[PDB]
């Protein structure tokens, strides 16, 4: 939701 | 198989039916390649290492000591993890986990794909023990690795980064303008230790591009008393840092941070984040420069240090929620306060921060530091000093709240979950001060 979709990053990362 | 697993625990790049760490990482990089020479060269294996499936996640074996003699450059997304299947799954979490030490003098990875405007990939690294060079160390910069892409560590042991900047990590890129070529780094439910540099003892990244979650970081070392384990060297450019903070996406929670030297723990700066961690024992612990407002420090105990935080003269951080002493009690709102601590307090019940718990002991915020058998990371459990009826002067328990307010209040949520991964809300509707919520 911030620096981009990523199948690791937790969502409010994502 | 499914996965490449890999055959071997040495170092080799010798075309023949064993699999290395080394040749397997290079396959998936010969497969990713834009040489269709390259590609082609690898239609059917490499030097030993295959797979039908042709994923990318790598299989390490449990209780094995890989060895490196120099670093491996990582291009392409991939995995690497230990076995699963116990082949029985009752030992102490942590344990047979694969490791992965250095041989010599060099980091153990570099991730990056060697070029401009191509967007980040992704790397995991999960049930892993990086153990590096130590202080026959003559790596530069990131001395486990040198970060370039979206990595995230999970489960893992992160010793031995030696290094002049970015002891474990050195975090490479810049987000603030159109580049998505940024490493960000995600550390989850690892344990740090045995880690120097001197600037980012733990990470140097550029910008706060890093998030680490249930975590311990213990005995490591920045060098310059001014700098930090958790070091951002650049601020972001007024890119909406009110934005990067109620996401709550770069920081430090739910995390035990004890036994650390010289420097601060991290420097706290614009969209950045701290909620309920344990921050007691070290040399220094926060470095406040938010000239924006927009962080957030929450829910976490900042006592027991040399120097709990140090401010610039034009910060504006929202210190809500807290256990701290007078020195980090900017106030904030008047709605979330924070819980000042009683001089003469005693913090630790027990003659050393590790050790035994004296649990007859009246007085004592927290046990010593204690790996539990079922866990793979310590912490120091919290202690009920009050009675029921005297709930309410306790230091620690019950005494953060979820707010989900939308403004400077949800910035000091509680949690979701704890060190442990346990629930801190899910059958009550508090959550207890620090990393760890108090189950007994």
């Amino acid at each position: 939701k911030l620096f981009g979709p990523d199948p690791y990053l937790p969502e409010n990362v994502q | 198989g499914a996965d490449i697993e890999v055959t071997t625990t040495i170092d080799e790049d010798v075309d023949n039916t064993v699999c290395s760490l080394r040749e397997a990482v290079e396959l998936i990089n010969k497969r990713n390649s834009s040489d269709s020479t390259v590609v082609a060269s690898v239609k059917d294996g490499y030097h030993g290492c295959g797979n039908k499936d042709a994923s990318s996640n790598i299989i390490l074996q449990r209780d094995k000591e890989y060895t490196l003699n120099s670093r491996i450059t990582i291009t392409a997304p991939l995995t690497i993890s230990t076995a699963k299947n116990d082949s029985v799954d009752t030992d102490q979490p942590g344990s047979h986990n694969a490791t992965i030490k250095m041989a010599g003098t060099d980091q153990l990875f570099k991730i990056d794909d060697e070029s401009v405007e191509k967007a980040s990939f992704s790397v995991l690294l999960s049930d892993l023990n990086l153990q590096g060079a130590g202080a026959n160390s003559k790596v530069l910069t990131g001395g486990l690795i040198l970060n370039h892409e979206k990595l995230t560590i999970q489960n893992s042991r992160l010793t031995g980064g030696y290094a002049n900047q970015g002891g474990v990590i050195y975090n490479q890129g810049f987000a603030s303008k159109s580049d998505r070529t940024f490493g960000f780094v995600y550390i989850v439910n690892s344990l740090i230790q045995n880690n120097k540099a001197a600037q980012g003892g733990v990470i140097y990244s550029e910008q706060p591009l890093f998030l680490i979650t249930q975590s311990v970081i213990r005995d490591n070392e920045v060098s310059n008393t001014s700098g930090s384990l958790f070091f951002s060297q650049d601020s972001f450019d007024d890119e909406s840092t009110g934005e990067y903070v109620v996401q709550r996406a770069i920081g430090l929670s739910n995390s035990t941070v004890f036994h650390n030297k010289g420097g601060f723990i991290t420097n706290v700066r614009d969209g950045m984040f701290v909620n309920n961690i344990t921050m007691i024992k070290n040399d220094k612990g926060l470095f406040l420069e938010a000239p924006q407002g927009n962080a957030s420090i929450s829910n976490s105990i900042l006592v027991g240090n040399t120097i709990n935080c140090q401010a610039n003269s034009t910060d504006k951080a929202i210190i809500q929620s807290n256990l701290v002493t007078t020195e980090c009690n900017r106030n904030a709102s008047v709605k979330v306060p924070n819980i000042l601590y009683p001089a003469n307090q005693k913090l630790i019940a027990g003659s050393t921060d590790e050790g035994v718990c004296d649990v007859a002991s009246k007085d004592g915020l927290l046990c010593p530091f204690n790996t539990p058998k079922d866990s793979f990371l310590g912490f120091f459990k919290p202690r009920l000093l009050e009675s029921y009826n005297t709930l309410a002067d306790s230091l620690i328990i019950n005494k953060g709240r979820l707010y989900s307010d939308g403004t400077s209040v949800g910035l000091a949520s509680c949690e979701t979950l704890d060190q442990r991964g346990k629930r801190r809300t899910g059958y009550d509707e508090l959550c207890d001060l620090g990393a760890i919520e108090y189950i007994g």
